Order: structure tokens, then sequence, then C-alpha cells
DNA sequence: TTTAACTTTCGGAAATCAAATACACTAATATTAAAACGCGGGGGACAGCGCGTACGTGCGTTTAAGCGGTGCTAGAGCTGTCTACGACCAATTGAGCGGCCTCGGCACCATGTGACTTAT
DNA sequence: ATAAGTCACATGGTGCCGAGGCCGCTCAATTGGTCGTAGACAGCTCTAGCACCGCTTAAACGCACGTACGCGCTGTCCCCCGCGTTTTAATATTAGTGTATTTGATTTCCGAAAGTTAAAA
């Protein structure tokens, strides 16, 4: 059984583990840290892609595009603080009214 | 030659299947969301281990990651993030 | 008395050497989407102004801010001591896709005995 | 009549052709197990906090009020552009060469590790 399955997560906890090892942040790593980080990343990804899917519903098409993503990220006022520095590829810019 | 490139695209698509089963993803959008998780991973891990160095403690651990996420995320998202991290690690430790 | 630099080594790193792609650019080409010349225009942004206004400008009596004693205790920082917990090794798996096989089924030649027959 | 013999019959079996049925080798990362050490801890003492009074008079707030100041005002200057027009240069096509990268085999490189000791308030 996989670590992601035992956690109930979809994301690769083992990959996050090995990447923490690659990123040389600290020599000793708690075993709970990679799973916690993977859960956080999965939550953030799920939230942003759900917002993008609802934006696609607003645009009346069944495939996510960078415009949907940019609109969602700019409109959500908390994720706009989280990614205030980011500008999206083929994402555009939001209207004045 | 070309080495195999790391990606989370399969997991992103699977969680989109869970959310909206009828919806697909464009290639540019998929690259965008693949970059999302790596960017977040870095800006969490660097801050967390810097905080560990401030503690002058050897181990980066769950408390360090929890503090790092709640530091850097905006608060409204931070509450959800810490709750989900805590419940996920609890579910794991219950194995 | 505690923070270093000698050292004494060594086994992964960071050079080298090489050929395998492969990609950039330096470049012809007719088209052709946008540039940029060219005159009014609205429209607006600034000149000039009255008088209302609003934040300073100016006095009286307050208020807090600042000391200045009077504790006293809550943490600072430090635990001296017991693990746990995770970093390593490896085994302890496994699954997926090639490999042998080996099933049974065909086409083909061998072998014995029942007719019968004949010259025994 | 019958031992020899020919003969056809009947069954034997040997050979080759798929083929569906097990099997063999490898690498993922799990988890099993095990050393050794961060971690929380064990008596602890004293720090700078933070009250807890107990003054003083320096700020400060309101009391008055005053030029300064604002804010639309208002002739009018001006300039931006909405087009209309010629240009005009932006397409976006092929291209091979000319390194650009590049990925093998080392092959030295060098600093983390292990002593040994210099130095150090």
């Amino acid at each position: 059984q996989s670590r992601s399955a035992k956690a109930g997560l979809t994301f690769p906890v083992g990959r996050v583990h090995r990447l923490l090892r690659r990123g040389n942040y600290a020599q000793r790593i708690g075993s709970g840290a990679p799973v916690y980080l993977t859960a956080v990343l999965e939550y953030l990804a799920a939230e942003i892609l759900e917002l993008a899917g609802n934006a696609a519903r607003d645009n009346k098409k069944t495939r996510i595009i960078p415009r949907h993503l940019q609109l969602a990220i700019r409109n959500d006022d908390e994720l706009n603080k989280l990614l205030g520095n980011v500008t999206i590829a083929q994402g555009g810019v939001l209207p004045n009214i | 030659s070309k080495a195999r490139k790391e990606t989370y695209s399969s997991y992103i698509y699977k969680v989109l299947k869970q959310t909206h089963p009828d919806t697909g993803i464009s290639q540019k959008s998929m690259s965008i969301l693949n970059s999302f998780v790596n960017d977040i991973f870095e800006r969490i891990a660097t801050e967390a281990s810097k905080l560990a160095a401030y503690n002058k403690k050897s181990t980066i651990s769950a408390r360090e990651i929890q503090t790092a996420v709640r530091l850097i995320l905006p608060g409204e998202l931070a509450k959800h993030a810490v709750s989900e991290g805590t419940r996920a690690v609890t579910k794991y430790s219950s194995s």
C-alpha cells in the first residue's frame, strides 16, 4: 500500500519526501512533515482548480484554460494575496468594472 | 537525449475528475498547475527550515511546517491549510 | 578553560574528453495587417476668480506621561536524562512483458493378424 | 490340410504445427529492523516584566479665531484623436549551418570525516 493511499491523499507523499531531501532545507526531516506538506499542496491545488472549473462554467465550456485560471486567481481576494506577484501565461488582465 | 521530467499533472487531473468529472484541462493550464505546487513547495520549505534554524533545532518537523504555512499563507486560506494538514497527518499516524 | 586548525584520508564530486543530435539564425518571399501621415474636434484643462472654509493659528485650563519608588513573579534560559525517531540498509516484496513450452491434432509410414489360398 | 504365402485390413506411432499456459528476469519503494543521536525533559534560579503605587508638570485638549486657503469658477486655449488615408513593415513562411547542448568514461578534486592539537575567554 502506498503512502498517499494510507494518508487518503491523491498527491505523491513519497515524491514530496524525496524532494525535501533534494531541497537541502534541513539534514533531519520529521516523517510527518512531508505528509503535512503534501496535504497542504493538495488542498491548494484542489481549491484553485475548483475555482477555475467554476470560472469555466461561467464561460460555458468544459475545459480549463489559462484565462479561467487567471480570472479565478485574480478574483479570489485571498489567493490574490497568496499569488499577488504572479502573472499567468496567456492569463490576461481583469476589467475596470 | 531527454530525461523523464517530474510532474504532478496526473494527480491534478485526477482531483479535477473528483471535482468536475466532465471537465478536461488545456496543456498550458496543466503546465500552470504543475508549476503551482512546486512554487508553493519551495516557498513553504525554505521558510520552514529558516524558522527551524531560528529555533537552532536540528529537525524540520510537522510543527515547523505548520508554523511556516500559517505564517506565509493569507489567514483565510491558512486556517483551511492547517486544518487539512493536521487531519491528514493524524489520519496517517493512525495507520 | 572552549573555539578552532592543524592535519590523515578518501570516495564521491567536478573536471575533462567525445559525438549525437538539434536547434538558431541568417535569409528569401509575396502578401497584407497594421503604421503613420494628415486635417478637424470636443473636450477639456487650464486661466482667473469669489468667498466660503478648514486647518492651522493662538490662549486656558486641564490631563496624562513621565518619572520614581515598591514589589514579586512569571517565565529566560537551562536544564541533566531518558528515549524515539528517523536515517540506513535490504529484503521484501512485486508485475509486466518477453520465453519456453506443451497441449492435442493433424498427415504419414509401420507392424500383426484374419482371410484365403495355394501349392503344398 | 495345411505351412507357407499374398493380401487387405485394422490399429500403431512417429513426426511436425500452432497456442494457449504457464513462467523468468528485473527494478519500485515498502517495510523490516537497528543503531545512534536529537528530542523532550529535571530540578532551577533569577530577568526584565510588569505591575503597583505615588508623586510632578509637560503635553494636550479644548477655547477662540484667522489668515490662508479650496474649490468650484470660467473664458479659452489647445490637443487628442477618429478616422481617412497611403504607406509600411509585420507578418510567416523554409534552411542548413554552425555552434550548442550533451552524454558518455573517466579522472582527478577536494572537503567531509577522523584524528591531533592549536588556542581561548
